[PDB]
């Protein structure tokens, strides 16, 4: 939902993923709990391409 | 102007190097690969399957998982062949003798 | 690219 | 004094030994590198005269056999490494005398120029500031 | 204060971890050597114990290290 | 009397020189390096269009050898780099089609 | 029959492979000249570094005899360092040809004993620095292997980063110096491991009610945190 | 030479720096409500912490608490003698030996595929040259 | 038979120490990601006509430094209400 | 005073010779290193030159020497 909100309900690029403090989030994850776990009180999210 | 890069900044320097007259493809630097384990792994797998050393050496093939090929070699083929002809004839393009072909290639690749 | 090349 | 320093007279025995070891290691490395080169060339040529000719590719004098330093000279009022025969009393020098109601020089000993010591004793060393008309503390 | 009342599972960075271990080491040394003081642990006190005949000598000169040229 | 070996080593030296001059911002030196790169070799010139159309095992061998000697990916936009890469690959292709490469440590 | 006729175009055409060659052979094709890399940076021996070591800035002691002249890092570099590539940067902290402290053992059992006691590894002693290309190849292979091991892992790029930092810091030849740089990423990976375990296995705690002075000032905003 | 050291740095108080201590501070003393709280909890049968139970359910492997004279001071200790496993063959590695110098597959692989490829390329070029020389020699 | 006249385990292959752990406010061997400002701690504040804590820096617990500057370090005794000198 | 006015051909014993050479060394050091002070030469002065940002650290612990038992 966050990714769609960012990209305006349009076709996003491929293998786009979200990270916080170096820690990749699953796409079927609640953003609030993921931030609570990985980056407590530092909610700075980053969108990157995960090709690897 | 070009200031020293401390040791802590080298991991970013390897994958985002400074600008040069001859730069690499920074977007493709994570795609450069050359496996030192290719042939050992191949031999191990084949000998575990049950083949002999001669059969393994006959079945061995070189790695396809290497750095990808430049697409310019397939897209700018004729231009490159003409440039190489000009260079072979005019001694490497001394005093600007292959500028025609080189400029055509540069424009085709860059587009302003 | 990786998330750690980002600094800003 | 600069001449003595060229000869390593002010150095300590550890420093002398370290310089000696440094020369040894440099010489050893030169020799082993020259041997590797000589063996490679003589192997590709298959000739012993080449090995022989590498014996004179590097002889000023020699390293010193022994060394003397300043810290090997003994010092001490009571050290018997300095006493051969007793020096007569009429040839020994006198210590300075100061005695008054206000101050003296007999409640303590400052020592010699080399072997110094604290004039005050252990119980009043923490309160040295109190036995002074002026005090200029350390920098730290 | 960071773990049990703010909710941080990882309260200490590498610097704070080093500081914790530094203080642990200082505690160990202070209990091991009686009367240890500043240059080895951050601590200064005046009423010290001295031998009684305290000799004062010059330090040796700093060790000559080999160098190029 | 050893032209293939000599020209190979010279090409490698000139590639190294080009890279160093690029790092040190030296157009004169790097253009000298580009100009001195053995463009007058009839064998390599003849093998260039053969390499441009080869496919399969020979191409994979030559690609493996070229990635050994020069694994860095050149900028797709820089024609001088592209051309030197093509020249080196054509040289290796000529050597391989004369005497194929044996890249495995296991061999007899 | 002359040896190597076609093999020195650098000599025929006055092409310098580096500014040192340019200065030496007087080709003068480098506009900016050459600042020579001094010998203490071209070669030398391993040294102790910490100020909390008594033998600081002193050469490391080995069972074998070794030259005690040390590699000196560039502590006062010039402002303009025209080449800011890894090739020219690595010379400020390591010598490209490796250190000069390597042994030539008179016997095999000496080698064995040194290894057995932890005082010799050929990986460490007979080796050069790694080039940027080599480092990148190693890092990319390791990244591929890790991605194959598990894509749905959050500590992935952190493991890749500690590997990258070790390779860049040349841990083959200076492992203690490199570990000093990379243990931060190891610590971050250690944290991510628990954060993933606690997300997989649902672990939570009863949070207490809000404090009376959670806000320092009434007009201040209480930004909500997960 | 570490114990019973001398005062190395000076001790001082800068002008007008505050002290935050009143004149009855020496008679002041600390206090914690923890002992009273423990007594009250024990007497009123309030909820106990799980640290009173030596078994540990907070992991899958068995842990038992070791107490230091009090239920408030404990550490968990694992009971298993864990078995470890290695998917490794024995005798396949000799790290003390330098392997880049020995001729063989192990040596080339302790070296690289890049060096081996370079060697093969040199081999091919040399073969070309020697084939030319053979041709011109045998045409004569 | 003399091959078995002397094997508990082996010597360690590698060792770790406390001085290999990095320390520093500005040392980038400790910086992975920036710590937010609302999670960084504040330095103490003292300001009055008589005294302050802004004309100098005492440093951290490990990396200490002299609060006074070079020109008045020789005259530190003059910036003190009490002074207890060294023992020497 | 001992040689030219009392008639002693050998005025200095080994101790006095050591003292003479000690003072010679101190002169050499004082002229070689500008500002050298007590621990290396017997000399103390107040107006010293300091860098400007003077860091204060604990000395390292004394080196563990090997010993029997
Ligand atoms: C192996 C065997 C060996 C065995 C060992 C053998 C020993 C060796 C062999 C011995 C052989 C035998 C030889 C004999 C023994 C030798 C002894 C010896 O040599 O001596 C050396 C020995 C010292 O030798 P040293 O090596 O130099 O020691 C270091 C220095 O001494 C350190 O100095 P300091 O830093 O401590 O400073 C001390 C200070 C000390 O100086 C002071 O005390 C001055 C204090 C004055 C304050 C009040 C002044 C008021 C006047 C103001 C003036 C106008 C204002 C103008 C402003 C500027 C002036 C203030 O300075 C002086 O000493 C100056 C001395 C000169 C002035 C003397 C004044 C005498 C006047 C007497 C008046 C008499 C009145 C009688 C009235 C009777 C009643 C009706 O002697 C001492 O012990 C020194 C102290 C002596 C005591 C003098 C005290 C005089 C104070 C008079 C007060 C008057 C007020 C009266 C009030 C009552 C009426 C109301
Ligand atoms: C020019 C500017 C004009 C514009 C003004 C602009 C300013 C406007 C804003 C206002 C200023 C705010 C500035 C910011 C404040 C923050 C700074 C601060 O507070 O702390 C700094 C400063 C920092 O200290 P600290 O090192 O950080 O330590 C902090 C401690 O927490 C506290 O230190 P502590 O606890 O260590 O010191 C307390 C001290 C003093 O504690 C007290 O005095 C407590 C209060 C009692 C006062 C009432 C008793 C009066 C008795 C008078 C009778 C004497 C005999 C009569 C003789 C007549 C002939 C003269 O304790 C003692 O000395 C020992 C006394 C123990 C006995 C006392 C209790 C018994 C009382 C009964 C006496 C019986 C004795 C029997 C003996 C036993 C026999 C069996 O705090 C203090 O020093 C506190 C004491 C300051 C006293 C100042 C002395 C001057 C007082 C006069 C002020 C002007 C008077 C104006 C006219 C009105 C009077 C006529
Ligand atoms: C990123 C952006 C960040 C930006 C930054 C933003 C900054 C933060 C946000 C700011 C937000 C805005 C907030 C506003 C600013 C806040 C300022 C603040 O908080 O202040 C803290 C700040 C200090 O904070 P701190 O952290 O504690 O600093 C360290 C301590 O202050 C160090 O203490 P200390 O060791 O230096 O000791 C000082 C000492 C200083 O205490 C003294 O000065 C005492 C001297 C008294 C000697 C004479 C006494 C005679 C009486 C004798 C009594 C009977 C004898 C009994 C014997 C025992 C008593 C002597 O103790 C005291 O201060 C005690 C204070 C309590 C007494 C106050 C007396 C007030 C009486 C006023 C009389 C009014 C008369 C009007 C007549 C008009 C003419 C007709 O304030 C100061 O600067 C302290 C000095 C304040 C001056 C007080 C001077 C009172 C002297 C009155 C003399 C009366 C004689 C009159 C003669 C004329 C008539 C003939
Ligand atoms: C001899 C006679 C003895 C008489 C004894 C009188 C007993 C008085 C006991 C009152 C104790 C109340 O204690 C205080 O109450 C408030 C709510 O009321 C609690 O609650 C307050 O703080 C906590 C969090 O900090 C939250 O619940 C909330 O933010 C706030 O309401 C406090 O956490 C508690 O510290």
């Amino acid at each position: 939902q966050l990714k769609a909100q960012i990209y305006g309900g349009k076709a996003a690029p491929e293998n786009v993923k979200v990270a916080c403090r170096g820690r990749v989030f699953e796409d079927a994850d609640n953003v609030a709990m993921a931030v609570r776990a990985f980056c407590k009180r530092d909610p700075r999210l980053l969108l990157f391409q995960d090709n690897l | 102007a070009a200031s020293t890069i401390p040791i802590s900044q080298w991991p970013s320097l390897l994958y985002a190097p400074p600008s040069s007259p001859a730069n690499p493809a920074v977007e493709a630097l994570p795609e450069m690969q050359f496996d030192d384990l290719h042939y050992p792994r191949q031999m191990l797998l084949c000998r575990g399957a049950g083949y002999s050393l001669e059969q393994c050496n006959r079945m061995a093939q070189p790695d396809a998982r290497v750095t990808p090929e430049n697409p310019a070699e397939k897209l700018l083929k004729e231009e490159a062949v003409a440039a190489i002809a000009c260079l072979s004839q005019r001694e490497g393009g001394k005093d600007e003798q292959c500028r025609y072909y080189i400029e055509r290639m540069y424009k085709l690749a860059n587009k302003e | 690219a990786s998330p750690m090349l980002f600094t800003d | 004094a600069q001449l003595h320093a060229s000869e390593g007279f002010w150095d300590s025995e550890s420093e002398q030994q370290e310089a000696r070891l440094q020369r040894h290691a440099e010489h050893r490395n030169d020799l082993e590198t020259t041997w590797e080169e000589a063996l490679r060339e003589a192997t590709l040529a298959r000739n012993f005269d080449v090995l022989v000719s590498y014996l004179n590719h590097g002889q000023n004098g020699i390293p010193p056999s022994v060394t003397w330093n300043f810290n090997a000279m003994p010092y001490g009022k009571e050290n018997p490494d300095t006493k051969t025969f007793p020096i007569p009393d009429h040839e020994q020098p006198y210590r300075a005398f100061s005695l008054g109601f206000t101050a003296n020089n007999l409640s303590g000993n400052w020592g010699d120029y080399i072997d110094r010591q604290d004039n005050k004793n252990a119980l009043m060393r923490p309160a040295r500031m109190m036995f002074t008309d002026v005090f200029i503390p350390t920098t730290k | 204060a960071r773990y049990c009342y703010r909710g941080l599972d990882h309260p200490f960075t590498l610097n704070e971890m080093k500081d914790f271990l530094f203080k642990l080491r200082e505690q160990y040394l202070v209990n091991k050597y009686e009367g240890i003081q500043f240059p080895f642990v951050f601590r200064q006190f005046n009423r010290v114990s001295t031998p009684g005949t305290l000799e004062v000598h010059t330090s040796p000169a700093l060790q000559q290290q080999p160098h190029f040229h | 009397s050893s032209p293939h070996m000599d020209r190979l080593l010279g090409d490698l030296k000139l590639l190294a020189a080009y890279d160093s001059a690029a790092g040190w911002q030296e157009p004169k030196a790097m253009e000298s390096a580009f100009q001195s790169l053995s463009w007058d070799d009839a064998d390599v010139l003849k093998a260039l269009p053969q390499y441009l159309n080869c496919r399969g095992e020979q191409k994979r061998r030559v690609d493996f050898a070229y990635a050994a000697l020069c694994p860095r990916p050149v900028d797709e936009k820089d024609p001088k780099q592209t051309l030197m890469s093509l020249w080196m690959k054509a040289r290796l292709f000529s050597y391989d089609q004369k005497h194929p490469f044996v890249l495995s440590p296991f061999a007899a | 029959s002359i040896l190597g006729a076609e093999a020195f175009p650098e000599l025929l055409s006055k092409v310098p492979l580096n500014p040192q060659m340019d200065e030496d052979k007087h080709f003068n094709k480098y506009k900016w000249g050459n600042e020579p890399i001094p010998v203490n940076r071209r070669t030398g021996s391993r040294m102790n570094s910490s100020i909390y070591d008594n033998r600081n800035h002193e050469a490391v002691r080995h069972p074998w005899s070794t030259d005690a002249r040390t590699f000196h890092p560039n502590d006062n570099p010039e402002a303009d360092r025209i080449n800011t590539q890894y090739s020219n940067m690595v010379s400020d902290s390591f010598p490209e040809g490796g250190f000069s402290d390597a042994p030539r053992f008179s016997s095999n059992w000496e080698r064995l004993l040194a290894y057995h006691h932890g005082l010799y590894s050929p990986e460490k002693f007979n080796s050069t620095t790694k080039t940027a290309d080599e480092i990148r190849l190693a890092v990319n292979d390791f990244a591929a292997k890790v991605h194959a091991d598990d894509p749905k892992n959050a500590c992935k790029y952190l493991m890749i980063e500690e590997f990258k930092c070790l390779q860049s810091a040349q841990a083959r030849i200076d492992p203690q110096g490199a570990a000093t740089k990379c243990v931060k990423w190891f610590n971050e990976w250690r944290q991510c491991a628990w954060d993933q375990e606690k997300m997989v296995k649902g672990y939570n705690y009863i949070e207490d009610r809000r404090a009376r002075k959670h806000k320092p000032y009434i007009g201040a905003p209480d930004l909500q945190y997960s | 030479s570490m114990d019973h050291g001398m005062q190395y740095s000076s001790i001082y108080w800068e002008t007008s720096h505050r002290t935050y201590l009143p004149f009855w501070a020496s008679l002041t003393q600390k206090f914690s409500w923890k002992i009273m709280d423990d007594q009250i909890r024990s007497f009123l049968r309030l909820p106990k912490p799980v640290t009173t139970e030596p078994f540990v359910f907070s992991s899958g492997s068995p842990y038992i608490r070791r107490y230091f004279g009090d239920a408030d001071i404990s550490v968990p200790v694992p009971l298993h003698a864990p078995a470890h496993f290695a998917f490794v063959p024995t005798g396949t590695v000799s790290p003390w030996e330098e392997t880049g110098m020995e001729t063989g597959p192990q040596g080339a692989a302790a070296r690289g595929a890049a060096a081996t490829a370079f060697r093969a390329v040199l081999e091919s070029a040399w073969k070309c040259d020697i084939d030319e020389q053979i041709k011109e020699k045998l045409h004569s």
